[PDB]
C-alpha cells in the first residue's frame, strides 16, 4: 500500500461533478445530429450492486426503478440507483400512483443532502426472461427519449444471474420512428420482434480509489485462487474467439484502406496483453514453487 | 487416533508386559507413527537389560526401513505377517517422501519381492489404508504419489527441516523484490512516454507562428 | 460414408480409430490472422508510396 | 472411462495433463499450510498471537 | 497436392502423411514476420530517397 | 582502410548513406577485399546526406550495385537480392548501364536462391518494364528454361548464349544456377518420396550415376539444405523431416530476437513520424 | 461479544461512495455522517443498508437534523418493509468527543444505537472498518463512556456475493495513467506476501520448537515435515515440456500482435508523410 500515491488518484475525477460542463453539454444537444451517438454506458460499482440486490430480492416477481447520473461526450455515466415502491406481477409492472410521488420526493431529498446528479435512466428486471426490450419497454423508452432526451433502458435478469454466477445487465436505446438502419441467429432471436427498433450499448463499470482500497481488504482467502490461478486455461475459448473477431476486424480494415485500423490495433493489443499477463503469472508461480529444493 | 489408548494403558506397566504391549502396538492395524510412545520413561529405561532387542525393533519401526531390518535379521526377534506388512508400507512411505515418482525396480529391490503382482498388491493395500495416495502405471512401470503421510522424526533432525523452510521463505522474498523492480520500471516507461506527449504540446506553439504569417 | 472415424493399416491388418484431433483449433485461428497481416503489410508498403 | 489398445493389450483408464495436476498440487500445498497454521494457533494461542503481533510491526 | 501421401520404394508402400498444425503455424508466422521486416526496411529507404528526391537527370 | 577511417569521422549518424560509401565499395570490389567492408554493409542504411547537392543519383546506384557483388562473393544471396532490388527500384526516367547490370544480377540471384524470379515491387519506375527488360532478354529465357525444370536443356541453352554471358562478365553465376537446379530437383524428390534407391534418384534427377547422386546427397546433408540419411547396405536414401518440435528454449530465444528487432523498428518509425509532424507544410484547415 | 452484529458488504460501499463524492465536491476531505438500517432478531443485530443524513454546525457542535430523518424514515419504509433504524456511522480515525456528543444526541431516536466507524485515510493494514457499541454504563458522576469494540461478521446475501465478486475482480476501472502491468502485478505481490507471511510464521514456530522454549508437539512437527518434503511440486520432464510449449505459444501470440501494432504505426507515418511531404 506504500511506494505509491495516496491523495486524489486518477480514478476519482470520474466521481467529480461539474455543473457548468453539464449545463453546456445539455444546451449543446449533440445527440440529435448523429443518432448513433451514445455507445458507452459507465456504471458505478454501487449502482450495479444495488440493482442486482434489488432485482434478486424481488423473487419471481418483476421490479423496476430509476438510476441517476449524467452524460459526457459519447458516454453515459450512471452513478446511483434507487428502487421504486412498485407492485408487479410475474410478467408486467405498472408503477401506478406511489411510484411517481416516490420519484419526486426521493430526488428532492437527495438534492437536499448533496446528491447533485439528475435522473439518467430507468431499469426493470426480467425474472428469468433473458435480457431484451419487450414491446412495452420499447414504447416507454421511446416516450422517455422523445422529451427527456438523455436516457437509457437498463435490463437486468436476477434469476439467470444467480443461477449462472454472472450478472446480465443490458443498456439499450431506441431508434426514432422511421429509422430503419454457420453464423448464429441469436443476434435477431435473443431480441424481440422489435429487434430493428432499438440498439444495445457497451456496458462498462468503474469504481473510486477508496472503493478499490476498501475492496482490496474485502476477504483474505482468494490468494489461494491466485497462486493456483491456472490462467491461460479457463479462458482459451475467449482468446480463440477474440482472435477470430480480430481477424475479421483486420480484414475489414484492410478492405477500407484499399481510422478503422486503430480499433483493430487496440483489440490486438488487449488480447496480447492478456496472454502476456497470463504467461507472467505462470512464470511467477514456477519461480515461487518449483525452483525450491533443487 | 489410536495410539493414545495404547500409551495410556501402557503408562503404568513395565518389564515383560512392556515388551508384550510393544509387540501388540507393532501388530495393531491403523497405527503407523509411534512418536508419543517413545517418549515414555519406561520405554527409555528399557534400553538397559536383556530386552534391548524390543527397543531396537521399536526404533527400527519408527525411523528405519526394510533394508535396515534385513541387515540385522538374526539380531531382532521373529516377526509375524502384520509386522512385515507394516514395515513394507513404512518403507514405501519413506521412499515416496524423497521422490514423488518411484520406479518399480527400486521398490522391488528395497521390499525384496519377486513377482510384479505381489508388488502391485502391496502398493494397492498400502493405498487402501490411506497412508499414501497415488496411481500405478504399467506402461512405464512407475508409481506416481500425490500425497504421503509424514513419518516420524528424530529430535536432532528438526533443525534440518527448519533450514529447508528458511530457504523457501528466502525465495519468496526474492520473488517479491523482483516484482517490485519490474513494476517500478514499467511505471517509469509510461511516464517517459507521457513526456514525449508533452513535447507534442510544444507543437501548438508553432501553430501560433502561423497566426503571424 | 463418414460413419466410422478411423483408418486402415493394410500392412499390419489393423484399424486405427480417431482418439485424436484435440482442441488445436486455436492454431487454425492464428493461421488466419497470419495471412491477413501479410496482405495488410503490402497495403501499407504500396498504399501510395 | 478409458480406451483399449489391442496389439499392446493395454487398457488406459485415465491420464493427467501435467499443468492441471500442478495447480491441484499447489492448492493442496496451500491447504496444508493453512491447516498447519490453524493447528499452530489452536495449540499455543498466546505464542502465535505474540508472534503475529511481532511480525505485523 | 491432390493427395497427401508418401511413397516408400523399398517395400513399395504408400504411407499417409499427417501435418503438424503447431509446427506449420509457427514456421509460417516466422516467415511472415521476416518478410514484413524486409519490406519495412526497404520502404524506409524508399521514403528516405523520396525525401532527398533522387533521380537520374 | 583510409576510406573506412574517413567514413566514421565525416558522416554524422551510423544510419546515413554517403557518396564515399560507393567509392569504398568500388575499392573493395576492385581489390578483391570483402571482409573490411562487411560491417559497412550489414547495417541497414537509412537517410541520405544532402552533400549540398553534390550527391548525384549515380553514386546511389553504384553503392547498392557494387556492394551487391560483395554479397555474391560471400555466398549471402538474400542480402545480394535485397541490394539489387533496392538498386532497381530507384525512381529514374533515364537508362543507365548500372540499372541494367543490377537487373541481370537480380534475375540470376533470384534464380539461384529460389526456384523462380522474385516479383519486383510495383512501385518501381516504369522505365524498367519498357527499356530495361527488352535489352536483357537472354536472362529471361534462361529463367523460363530454369522454371520449366529440365536440367538437360539448361546446359544447351547456356551453351547457345555463351557469348552474351561472357560479354557481360557472368561466367560464374549461371553455372551456379545450373548446379543448383540439381539440388532443387532433389529437394522436390524429397517432397514426395520417403525411401528411394540411389539408382532411382540418379535416373529421376538425371545425375547419371548412383555414386554421383550419393555424393550430391552427402554434400547437401553436410550443407544442411536437406534432411536425409544414407543406408549403404541396399544403396538407399531415407528422409527424416522432423527437425524442430518448438519445445526448446532456442525457439524462445529466436522469438525474443524477432521481438527486439520489431520493437526497435517500431520505435524508429515512431521517432521519424514525430519528427515529420513539425513541418507546417500542410494541415491548415483539414 | 455483547450483541452479535452482522455487517453486509453494501454498507461499506455506501460509506466509501459517500466519502469520495463529498471529498470531490468540496475539494478537501470532509466528515460524512449517516444512519444504518437492519434487523433485530433476539440477541442478534444485522445491518444491511444505510442512507445519508443531514447535519448542521453551531460553532463547534454538530447537530443532526431531525425532520429530514423523520421524512427519510417514512420514505424508506415503502421499499424496505422489515428494515428498522439500528445505528449511525461516521468517517474518522481515533474516537473523538464530537462523536460521543453526536451519539448522545442520536440516542434520543433509538434505545440502543450502534456506532460504525470507517477509516478512509488509514495508514496501516489493520481493518479500517470497526463496529462500536455504546451501552450506557452505570458509572456515577461524570459519564465515563468508552464505546465497546465489537467483532463484526461479514454476513452476505448470494446476489450480494455475486456483485461483490464482480466488483472485486474488476480491472478496467483504471488502465489510464497507471500501467495495467502494475495492476496485474499488485495482486500477485499481495498473494505472495500473504503466503510468505504464513510460511514465516510456520518457520518461527518450528524454530521455537527446536530451540526448546515451547512444549514439544510430536504431531505438528510431523505435519510440518510432511509439508516440507513436497516443495519441489511436480518436477517431471513432461511438465517442463508443457511449460516450454506454453511459453513458446505465448511468445508467438506476442509476435503476432506486435507486428500489427508496428504496421499501424507504419500506416500512420506513411499517411502523415503523404500529405505533409507529398507535393500535392
Amino acid at each position: 500500500l506504500a511506494n505509491n500515491m495516496q491523495e486524489a488518484q486518477s480514478i476519482d475525477e470520474i466521481y467529480k461533478y461539474d455543473k457548468k460542463q453539464q449545463q453546456e453539454i445539455l444546451a449543446a444537444k449533440p445527440w440529435t445530429k448523429d443518432h448513433h451517438y451514445f455507445k458507452y454506458c459507465k456504471i458505478s460499482a454501487l449502482a450495479l450492486l444495488k440493482m442486482v440486490m434489488h432485482a434478486r430480492s424481488g423473487g419471481n416477481l418483476a421490479v423496476m426503478g430509476l438510476m441517476l447520473g449524467k452524460v459526457d461526450g459519447e458516454t453515459m455515466i450512471i452513478m446511483d440507483s434507487f428502487a421504486l415502491p412498485v407492485e408487479g406481477t410475474e410478467t408486467r409492472v405498472n408503477a401506478q400512483a406511489a411510484a411517481y410521488e416516490y420519484m419526486a420526493a426521493y430526488i428532492e431529498n437527495a438534492k437536499q443532502v448533496g446528491r447533485l446528479e439528475n435522473a439518467i435512466g430507468w431499469y426493470h428486471s426480467h425474472p428469468g426472461y433473458g435480457c431484451w426490450l419487450s414491446g412495452i419497454n420499447v414504447s416507454t423508452q421511446m416516450l422517455n427519449q422523445q422529451f427527456q432526451e438523455p436516457f437509457v433502458a437498463v435490463v437486468i435478469d436476477p434469476t439467470r444471474t444467480i443461477s449462472a454466477g454472472k450478472v446480465n445487465l443490458g443498456a439499450f436505446r431506441t431508434y426514432p420512428k422511421g429509422y430503419k438502419p454457420t453464423i448464429p441467429l441469436n443476434k435477431i432471436e435473443d431480441f424481440g420482434v422489435h429487434c430493428k427498433q432499438y440498439y444495445a450499448l457497451e456496458v462498462s463499470y468503474f469504481k473510486s480509489s477508496l472503493d478499490r482500497k476498501l475492496l482490496e481488504l474485502l476477504w483474505n482467502k482468494y490468494w489461494v485462487n491466485t497462486l493456483s490461478s491456472s490462467s491461460l486455461l479457463t479462458n482459451a475459448d475467449y482468446t480463440t474467439g477474440q482472435v477470430f473477431d480480430l481477424s475479421e476486424k483486420l480484414e475489414q480494415s484492410e478492405a477500407q484502406l484499399g481510422d478503422k485500423l486503430a480499433k483493430a490495433t487496440r483489440d490486438s493489443c488487449k488480447t496480447t496483453i492478456e496472454a502476456i499477463h497470463g504467461l507472467m503469472s505462470q512464470v511467477i508461480k514456477d519461480k515461487l514453487f518449483n525452483q525450491i529444493n533443487i | 487416533n489410536l495410539l493414545e489408548q495404547f500409551i495410556l494403558l501402557a503408562k503404568g506397566t513395565s518389564g515383560s508386559a512392556l515388551t508384550a504391549l510393544i509387540s501388540q502396538v507393532l501388530e495393531a492395524p491403523g497405527v503407523y507413527v509411534f512418536g508419543e510412545l517413545l517418549e515414555l520413561a519406561n520405554v527409555q529405561e528399557l534400553a538397559e537389560g536383556a530386552n534391548a532387542a524390543y527397543l531396537q525393533l521399536l526404533n527400527l519401526f519408527a525411523y528405519g526401513t526394510y533394508p535396515d531390518y534385513i541387515a540385522n535379521k538374526e539380531s531382532l526377534p521373529e516377526l509375524s505377517t502384520a509386522q512385515q506388512n507394516k514395515l513394507k508400507h513404512l518403507t514405501i512411505v519413506s521412499l515416496a517422501s524423497r521422490m514423488k515418482c518411484i520406479p518399480y525396480s527400486v521398490l522391488l529391490k528395497d521390499l525384496e519381492m519377486r513377482n510384479l503382482r505381489e508388488l502391485e498388491d502391496l502398493i494397492i493395500e498400502a493405498v487402501y489404508t490411506d497412508i499414501i495416495q497415488g496411481k500405478l502405471d504399467q506402461r512405464n512401470q512407475l508409481l506416481e504419489v500425490d500425497f504421503c503421510i509424514g513419518r516420524d522424526i528424530r529430535k536432532k533432525d528438526i533443525n534440518n527441516i527448519v533450514k529447508t523452510l528458511h530457504e523457501w521463505c528466502d525465495g519468496c522474498e526474492a520473488v517479491l523484490l523482483g516484482i517490485e523492480q519490474q513494476v517500478l520500471r514499467a511505471n517509469q516507461y509510461k511516464e517517459n512516454h507521457n513526456r514525449t506527449q508533452q513535447q507534442v504540446e510544444a507543437e501548438v506553439t508553432n501553430i501560433k507562428k502561423t497566426l503571424k504569417a | 460414408d463418414n460413419t466410422i472415424h478411423g483408418r486402415i493399416d493394410q500392412v499390419n491388418q489393423l484399424l486405427e480409430l480417431d482418439h485424436q484431433k484435440r482442441g488445436g483449433a486455436r492454431y487454425t485461428a492464428l493461421d488466419k490472422w497470419t495471412n491477413q497481416l501479410n496482405s495488410l503489410n503490402q497495403a501499407v508498403v504500396s498504399k501510395l508510396a | 472411462n478409458g480406451f483399449i489398445d489391442q496389439i499392446d493389450g493395454i487398457v488406459h483408464f485415465e491420464t493427467r495433463e501435467a499443468l492441471p495436476t500442478w495447480d491441484k498440487q499447489i492448492q493442496s500445498l496451500c491447504f496444508q499450510v493453512n491447516n498447519l497454521l490453524e493447528k499452530i494457533s489452536q495449540t499455543a494461542p498466546e505464542w502465535t498471537a505474540q508472534a503475529m503481533e511481532a511480525q505485523m510491526a | 497436392g491432390l493427395i497427401s501421401a508418401r511413397v516408400d520404394s523399398h517395400s513399395k508402400i504408400l504411407y499417409a502423411r499427417d501435418v503438424d498444425q503447431r509446427s506449420t503455424t509457427f514456421e509460417k508466422s516466422l516467415l511472415m514476420g521476416k518478410e514484413f521486416q524486409r519490406r519495412a526496411k526497404a520502404m524506409m529507404l524508399r521514403a528516405a530517397v523520396l525525401r532527398n528526391q533522387i533521380h537520374v537527370k | 582502410g583510409i576510406l573506412k577511417q574517413a567514413i566514421d569521422k565525416m558522416q554524422m549518424n551510423t544510419n546515413q548513406l554517403t557518396s564515399i560509401h560507393a567509392d569504398l565499395c568500388q575499392l573493395c570490389l576492385l581489390a578483391k577485399c570483402f571482409k573490411p567492408a562487411l560491417p559497412y554493409l550489414d547495417v541497414d542504411m537509412m537517410d541520405i546526406c544532402k552533400e549540398n547537392g553534390a550527391y548525384d543519383a549515380k553514386h546511389f546506384l553504384c553503392y547498392y550495385y557494387y556492394g551487391g557483388m560483395i554479397y555474391t562473393g560471400l555466398k549471402n544471396f538474400e542480402r545480394a537480392l535485397y541490394f539489387y532490388e533496392q538498386a532497381i527500384t530507384t525512381p529514374a526516367m533515364a537508362v543507365s548501364h548500372i540499372m541494367l547490370e543490377s537487373y541481370k544480377k537480380y534475375i540470376l540471384v533470384s534464380l539461384i536462391l529460389l526456384g523462380k524470379v522474385q516479383q519486383l515491387p510495383k512501385y518501381t519506375s516504369q522505365i524498367v518494364g519498357r527499356f530495361i527488360k527488352p535489352l536483357s532478354n537472354a536472362y529471361h529465357e534462361l529463367a523460363q528454361v530454369y522454371s520449366t525444370n529440365n536440367p538437360s536443356e539448361l546446359r544447351n541453352l547456356v551453351n547457345k548464349h555463351s557469348e552474351t554471358f561472357t560479354r557481360d562478365n557472368n561466367m560464374g553465376l549461371v553455372k551456379q544456377c545450373l548446379s543448383s537446379l540439381y539440388k532443387k530437383n532433389i529437394q522436390r524428390l524429397t517432397k514426395t518420396f520417403l525411401t528411394l534407391s540411389l539408382q532411382d534418384m540418379a535416373s529421376r534427377v538425371q545425375l547419371s550415376g548412383p555414386q554421383e547422386a550419393e555424393k550430391y546427397v552427402l554434400h547437401m546433408i553436410e550443407d544442411g539444405e536437406i534432411f536425409a540419411s544414407i543406408n549403404q547396405k541396399d544403396g538407399m536414401v531415407s528422409f527424416h523431416d522432423n527437425p524442430e518440435k518448438y519445445n526448446n528454449p532456442a525457439m524462445l530465444h529466436n522469438i525474443d530476437q524477432e521481438m527486439l528487432k520489431c520493437i526497435e523498428l517500431d520505435e524508429r518509425l515512431k521517432a521519424m513520424d514525430q519528427e515529420i509532424t513539425v513541418n507546417p507544410q500542410f494541415v491548415q484547415k483539414s | 461479544g455483547s450483541v452479535s452484529v452482522a455487517l453486509h458488504p453494501l454498507v461499506i460501499l455506501n460509506i466509501s461512495d459517500h466519502w469520495i463524492r463529498m471529498r470531490s465536491q468540496e475539494g478537501r476531505p470532509v466528515q460524512v455522517i449517516g444512519a444504518l438500517i437492519g434487523k433485530q432478531e433476539g440477541r442478534n443485530i444485522e445491518v444491511m443498508n444505510s442512507f445519508e443524513l443531514l447535519s448542521h454546525t453551531v460553532e463547534e457542535k454538530i447537530i443532526i437534523d431531525k425532520e429530514y430523518y423523520y421524512t427519510k424514515e417514512e420514505q424508506f419504509k415503502q421499499v424496505f418493509k422489515e428494515l428498522e433504524f439500528l445505528g449511525w456511522y461516521t468517517t474518522g480515525g481515533p474516537p473523538d468527543p464530537s462523536d460521543i456528543h453526536v451519539h448522545k444526541q442520536v440516542c434520543e431516536i433509538i434505545e440502543s444505537p450502534l456506532f460504525l466507524k470507517l477509516n478512509p485515510m488509514t495508514k496501516h493494514t489493520d481493518l479500517p472498518v470497526s463496529v462500536f457499541e455504546s451501552v450506557i454504563d452505570i458509572i456515577n458522576g461524570e459519564a465515563t463512556m468508552l464505546f465497546a469494540e465489537l467483532t463484526y461478521t461479514l454476513a452476505t446475501e448470494e446476489a450480494e456475493r455475486i456483485g461483490v465478486d464482480h466488483v472485486a475482480r474488476m480491472t478496467a476501472t483504471g488502465s489510464g495513467e497507471n500501467s495495467t502491468v502494475a495492476e496485474h502485478l499488485i495482486a500477485q505481490h499481495s498473494a505472495i506476501k500473504m503466503l510468505h507471511s504464513r510460511v514465516k510464521l510456520i518457520l518461527e514456530y518450528v524454530k521455537a520448537s527446536e530451540a526448546g522454549e515451547v512444549p514439544f508437539n510430536h504431531e505438528i512437527l510431523r505435519e510440518a515435515y510432511a509439508l516440507c518434503h513436497c516443495l519441489p511440486v511436480l518436477s517431471t520432464d513432461k511438465f517442463k515440456t508443457d511449460f516450454y510449449d506454453q511459453c513458446n505459444d505465448v511468445g508467438l501470440m506476442a509476435y503476432l500482435g506486435t507486428i500489427t501494432k508496428t504496421c499501424n504505426t507504419m500506416n500512420q507515418f506513411v499517411n502523415k508523410f503523404n500529405v505533409l511531404y507529398d507535393r500535392q
